[PDB]
RNA sequence: GGAGGUGGGCUUGGAAGCAGCCAUCCUUUGAAGAAAGCGUAAUAGCUCACUGGUCUAGCUCCAUGGCACCGAAAAUGUAUC
């Protein structure tokens, strides 16, 4: 969830894009998946929160998970260190102190991919991530 | 599906060829336990085959002949009985003690068929006694 | 499943835009040769969008297809026809719309490089499967050379004997002669199973 | 239970739009009452 | 109305649920206990049987003691009378063709099975077998 | 035994079937065989107005649908249930 | 009607469908899960998946989408055509 190892740091914010690489994607690693309809930004805590939601969901429905595992990939990783000044300070005199990473999310990336033996109880966890995430996603599959 | 209904019609028809006497009875209102008791007298004591089957489906089985006289007995809920050919009646007599006894079940009975002709309960003996079709005529 | 088409004389934005907006797909047939040369068509978007879902295979392009290429008026006029394979469907990211249909000719029986999936079948009974064995199906679809005539409809692998810690490589697939794999070395596993947690 | 977004819960609750805004009234339970 | 339980023959009725399990079917218990004592002396003792009582509204009910359960009969004829928690990994006995035949036939005369042949009630009772942990030889 | 509840409302498709139930095979002529029912005429609706129902001493409460059904069937299935 | 193995097996001072776990398997076979919800100190029961005729007719969900709706509270007086 963190580019913990040495990196240049203090990244230029950079404006968000109107599109992704143009070829209509396919799925990387699993049967069912989810994709971002609209670009934007997601914070590491947000993505990890969606992951908690999903893992804990299958864990809850251990009834469909007690077989073995219900494997899931999350394919977005925090990239840019979002920095910020304190709550009361004169503008300027430097840049913010790095206070949380962010991850550019384009118009077609696959956020979640997985093969939960039940299509029903996979589409059922589809809609259970856009609640805890910033953007509007879509239930896709292989 | 259609393939299921064709197979149900064919199996009912093959039973209709190897029997010699048929009884058609209204069986609405009746508990499952009573049906099991009826089957025991029907099969263990009289060797008979019972089927509840859809009226539209039964028409196609009787269409093969000779039970075309049983066409108007398929209005309302139908339970059919096919007795073995080497066996004469017995099941018809049982379906009567079993109808009369079981007033909580309100079975309206129906018309049975022997000699290829459906016969009235009062005329059951007269038709059975005369072997030829329209022998009295 | 004859697809219908009407030509177009177009390139990039400007015109394909109006085609899409009235409902029409800019598609291209061409022969396996070079410059590459066949007419430049438009399928009907209704025809194609319904067709990919109907097959139920997001790689439906595994199947040879047949084109009426109407040149004239009305519902059609019987004109030049096509026996072409779909080698590429450019599905839009945005929601699932369609942008481009790529058709290469194979009418002659000439060979092609095509896509076939590996649908898992024996999953009902398998010793590891009944220990619970689950897996990472490294390869779900592959590319096979071969003629136009005998083209398979798909490859339905036989995983019934996926031993507890064993795997179906590429060699074990039920090919046909002249459909030489030959484009991947058979040392690529197409599944496995492992006893992870009961 | 004035809600921004009602939710049918019991299989006998039904949605009714009247006087502009949608109620959801549940025959069985007097608890699954909602108003959007 | 009409219900079937699996009560034994020596004693009268299951003592703890004796009250409300049946006693709000308006059922008359005392003369029924006498009648069942009669049926048990008629039959032989010490075998858990299935009983298929039928009650009515006219303060008149009847009580059919047809036959014992063929599967518990299997358990009692073999020697292990248990219903295991894993019928698929814990098998209890080793049944044979002739004990299968005798058990099914003695139940064939009774109303327990509507099956007439031997192979069909054989399959019925080996279904009873594989429900719990029983391993038919052959 | 107990009570019949003939209801029938002259708005919906009217076939001679439910009027058969009203006039014959239920009314005074059939109350001759079912006299402990006090058959009368009711003039309101329940559901599919010719929805004729008969409620017995424990109430098998047997009932059949509207004009398009045969009257003979309503008679016999209210009397069987 | 939602059956009899069945009140399954286990727990349990009490569990039969429902404090609570295994089990989803037996068979009748018209139906039927080791009863869904509710509870009953267990009960029973419902009704539930799961029913025969009658219905007498175009019905139902899939999206391409279009314009609606709801969320949508400020200060002197409508006060965001």
């Amino acid at each position: 969830l963190y580019p913990k190892r040495t990196k240049y740091s203090k990244y230029r914010k950079g404006r968000c894009s109107r599109g992704c690489k143009p070829d209509g994607t396919k799925l990387g690693f699993g049967r069912y998946g989810i994709k971002s309809c609209k670009a934007g930004c997601l914070s590491y805590r947000a993505i990890e929160a969606a992951r908690r939601a999903i893992i804990g969901h299958f864990h809850r429905a251990m009834s469909g998970q007690f077989r073995r595992n219900g494997k899931i990939w999350v394919r977005v990783f925090a990239d840019l260190p979002i920095t910020g000044k304190p709550t009361e300070v004169r503008m300027g005199r430097g840049k913010g102190n790095p206070t949380g990473w962010i991850a550019r999310v384009s118009t077609g990336q696959i956020l979640f991919e997985m093969d939960g033996v039940s299509l029903a109880n996979a589409r059922q966890a589809a809609t259970l991530a856009a609640h805890k995430l910033c953007l509007s996603t879509k239930f896709v599959q292989w | 599906s259609l393939r299921r209904a064709l197979l149900v019609a064919g199996k009912t028809k093959i039973n209709l060829e190897n029997c010699h006497f048929i009884t058609g009875i209204n069986y609405n209102g009746l508990s499952v336990k009573q049906l099991q008791e009826l089957r025991g007298i029907l099969r263990e004591n009289t060797n008979t085959k019972l089927l509840v089957a859809k009226n539209t489906l039964v028409y196609k089985a009787l269409e093969g002949t000779k039970w075309e006289s049983l066409k108007p007995c398929m209005k309302g809920m139908n339970a059919w009985l096919f007795v073995q050919s080497e066996d004469i009646p017995a099941a018809l007599k049982t379906f009567i003690n079993f109808q009369k006894e079981k007033k909580l079940y309100d079975n309206n009975l129906g018309g049975a068929v022997f000699e290829e002709k459906l016969y009235a309960p009062q005329d059951y003996k007269v038709i059975e006694t005369m072997p030829s079709r329209a022998d009295v005529y | 499943q004859t697809i219908q088409a009407i030509p177009r004389e177009a390139t990039g934005r400007g015109v394909s835009a109006r085609d899409r907006t009235i409902g029409r797909i800019p598609a291209v047939v061409f022969p396996q040769s070079l410059v590459s040369r066949k007419q430049l068509l438009t399928a009907d978007k209704k025809q194609i969008k319904s067709i990919i879902d109907s097959v139920g295979l997001p790689f439906f392009c595994s199947t040879t297809f047949q084109l009426q290429i109407r040149a004239g008026q009305g519902s059609s006029t019987l004109v030049e026809s096509g026996r072409v394979l779909p080698l590429k469907v450019h599905r839009d990211e945005e929601t699932g719309k369609i942008l481009n249909l790529v058709f290469v000719w194979a009418d002659d029986g000439e060979k092609l490089k095509v896509d076939v999936p590996v649908v898992f079948k024996g999953l009902d009974h398998c010793p590891g499967l009944q220990k619970g064995g689950n897996l990472r199906t490294i390869r779900s679809t592959l590319k096979l050379l071969g003629p136009a005539e005998h083209i398979p409809s798909k490859i339905e692998v036989d995983v019934s004997n996926l031993d507890i810690e064993d795997k179906v490589l590429l060699q074990d697939v039920v090919f046909h002669p002249s459909l030489k794999l030959l484009s991947k070395n058979e040392t690529m596993p197409v599944c496995k199973i492992v006893a992870t947690s009961p | 239970k004035v809600r921004s977004s009602v939710k049918k819960m019991c299989e006998f609750c039904k949605t009714v739009k009247r006087r502009g805004r949608v109620y959801v009234i549940c025959s069985s339970n007097p608890k699954h009452k909602q108003r959007q | 109305a009409t219900i079937r339980l699996t009560v034994p023959a020596g004693g009268a009725r299951p003592a703890p649920p004796v009250g409300p399990a049946l006693g709000q079917y308006r059922l008359n218990l005392m003369a029924f206990c006498k009648d069942f004592n009669a049926r048990t002396q008629k039959y032989k003792p010490d075998t858990p049987m299935a009983v298929t009582i039928t009650a009515f509204k006219d303060n008149s009910f009847e009580f059919t003691v047809k036959s014992p359960t063929v599967s518990w009969y299997i358990k009692k004829a073999a020697g292990v009378d248990k219903g295991s928690t894993r019928p698929g990994h814990l098998s209890v006995t080793t049944l044979s063709v002739r004990h299968v035949y005798e058990i099914a036939k003695v139940k064939q005369t009774d109303p327990f099975c509507q099956y007439m042949p031997l192979e069909s009630i054989c399959k019925s009772i080996i279904g009873t077998a594989n429900s719990m942990g029983i391993k038919i030889v052959q | 035994l107990s009570k019949v509840r003939i209801e029938f409302n002259t708005l919906d498709p009217r076939l001679a079937s439910c009027v058969e139930f009203l006039a014959q095979c239920n009314a005074r002529k059939a109350k001759e065989s079912n006299p402990n029912c006090q058959v009368l005429v009711k003039r309101r609706t329940d559901e599919q107005p010719p929805q004729i129902t008969v409620t017995f001493v424990n109430g098998v409460e047997e009932a059949f649908d509207a004009a398009a059904t045969s009257a003979q069937s309503i008679r016999k299935m209210i009397l069987d249930k």
